[PDB]
């Protein structure tokens, strides 16, 4: 977000992070709507141009946040996804016509103090708010310039919605009625923008007629970030609604030399024992996989561990399972139990898994 | 703040009827700093 400020705690609990697997990096805004179901733009997911093609299993989802990275351990949730759903017409090729996704979660999420959905509008609500020169706000953590310009926590502005005919002479590109355009213009002298990285954000607006916050769109596109002239660019929630209805309805009821290593074919590195036998080997802070022990792969015994980030390079992070990176480019466990989501029983959390006592015991399962 | 639902809880889930109020906000009765600026834009 481009002249924004620090958000007030509380301010956006609908407000989520997509997070990316491996390497361990914030990919995306989205929004939360249910205790199921999380709306972002598709673009985020699937974006041929950038090798962007992402499964459910290589993300996660991230609720409550307010710290860029710090793992907010007693606040913040952490969702899988059971399905993903991109819109069947979304035109990357061209538009970005419909840039629009929904996220179903394995399991409903608890809502807090920090955590809890938007509205989404109904047709009145929509035609009445959805007017140049009203401003509703959007919320993200990505960049703060064109051009650390990263925010350590998430950023807020309000702007103003603006009229087709100037949305449509302020670029070339196509612009469809499943968009909309938002910003100030040159002479009114206030600047704002969504900026990359806060893309799948919602675009809110508090309803005067019933004091709720209705997600009128998603950060989709525009042409760099804050410049003079030039507006952002927003999937029209309302014009999808249709298509939102439609999978919910479909899919929602779900919750020869002499060298013993000659032979090895260790990923990383062999290391000779006898002169008839071999070890495969791994790289600090790595060990074999206990049942496919040629490969490789991270470990932690302990509460926290630090990252394998890419030596030259000050970020490309991983972190062994059931870790999340952390300020100080750090793993620390993830603790299932204050989580929830993972375990019906009595829960015990461990570092890398958990304990579930099924009411037998479980390592790292439910019942 | 009168709200009528869209969608079937069977397949949405909770949440729909309590959606767009803060716990810390409009549960409160307290207003966010730029909440206002956002009023007085329809006022216009
Ligand atoms: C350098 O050099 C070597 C070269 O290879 C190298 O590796 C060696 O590795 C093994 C490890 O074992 C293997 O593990 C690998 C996984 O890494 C796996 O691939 C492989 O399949 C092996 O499991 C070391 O040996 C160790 O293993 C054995 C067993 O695990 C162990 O001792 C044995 O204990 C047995 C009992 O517990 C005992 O046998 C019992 O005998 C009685 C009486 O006969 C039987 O009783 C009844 O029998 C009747 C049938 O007649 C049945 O009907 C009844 O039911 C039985 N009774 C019961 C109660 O069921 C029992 O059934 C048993 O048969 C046996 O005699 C052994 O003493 C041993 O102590 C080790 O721990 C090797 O030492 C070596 O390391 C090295 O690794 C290389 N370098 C380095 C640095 O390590
Ligand atoms: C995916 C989002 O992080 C990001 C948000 C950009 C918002 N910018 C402003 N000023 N509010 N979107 C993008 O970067 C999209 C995805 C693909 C490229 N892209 C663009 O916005 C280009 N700058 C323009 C464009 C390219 C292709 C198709 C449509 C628009
Ligand atoms: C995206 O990835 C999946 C998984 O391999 C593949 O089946 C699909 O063809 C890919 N789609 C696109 C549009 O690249
Ligand atoms: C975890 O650490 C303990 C002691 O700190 C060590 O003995 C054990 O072997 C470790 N795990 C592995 C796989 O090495
Ligand atoms: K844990
Ligand atoms: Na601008």
């Amino acid at each position: 977000i481009v002249e924004g400020s620090d958000a007030e705690i509380g301010m956006s609990p609908w407000q989520v992070m997509l997070f990316r697997k491996s390497p361990q990096e914030l990919l995306c805004g989205a929004s939360l709507i249910s205790d199921r179901w999380v709306l972002t733009a598709a673009h985020c997911l699937l974006y041929p141009p950038w090798d962007k093609n992402f499964t459910e299993n290589d993300l996660l989802v991230r609720i409550g946040k307010h710290s860029r990275t710090r793992y907010e351990r007693n606040i913040e949730k952490i969702s899988m996804l059971e399905k993903i759903y991109i819109h069947p017409r979304y035109n990357w090729r061209e538009n970005l016509d419909r840039d629009i996704a929904l996220m179903k979660l394995k399991k409903p999420v608890a809502f807090s103090d920090y955590i809890h959905p938007v509205c989404l509008p109904d047709r009145e609500t929509a035609a009445s708010l959805l007017q140049a020169g009203y401003k509703g706000r959007v919320t993200g953590w990505g960049n703060l310039k064109e051009t650390k310009g990263q925010p350590s926590v998430l950023q807020v502005v309000n702007l103003p919605i603006v009229e087709r005919p100037v949305c449509k002479d302020s670029t070339r590109i196509r612009i469809t009625d499943n968009m909309f355009c938002a910003g100030y213009k040159p002479d009114e002298g206030k600047r704002g923008d969504a900026c990359e990285g806060d893309s799948g954000g919602p675009f809110v607006m508090k309803s005067p007629f019933n004091n709720r916050w209705y997600q009128m769109g998603i950060v989709s596109a525009g042409a760099g970030c804050d410049r003079d002239g030039k507006y952002g660019f927003y999937t029209h929630v309302f014009r999808l609604k249709k298509w939102i209805q439609k999978v919910i309805d479909q899919f929602g009821g779900g919750s020869e030399p002499v060298d013993p290593c000659f032979r090895a074919n260790c990923e990383y590195q062999c290391q000779p024992l006898n002169q008839t036998s071999y070890l495969c080997v791994c790289a600090e802070g790595f060990a074999p996989i206990p049942h496919e022990p040629h490969r490789c792969q991270m470990f932690c015994n302990q509460t926290a561990c630090p990252a394998d980030c890419d030596p030259n390079t000050q970020a490309s992070c991983e972190c062994p399972e059931g870790y999340i990176l952390d300020d100080g480019f750090i793993c620390t466990d993830i603790d299932e139990c204050e989580n929830g989501g993972f375990c019906s029983g009595v829960c015990h959390n461990l570092p890398g898994t958990f304990e579930c006592i099924c009411g037998a015991r479980h390592i790292g399962t439910d019942c | 703040s009168e709200y009528q639902t869209f969608f079937n809880p069977r397949t949405f889930g909770s949440g729909e009827a309590d959606c767009g109020l803060r716990p810390l906000f409009e549960k409160k009765s307290l207003e966010d700093k730029t909440e206002r600026e956002l009023l007085e834009s329809y006022i216009d």
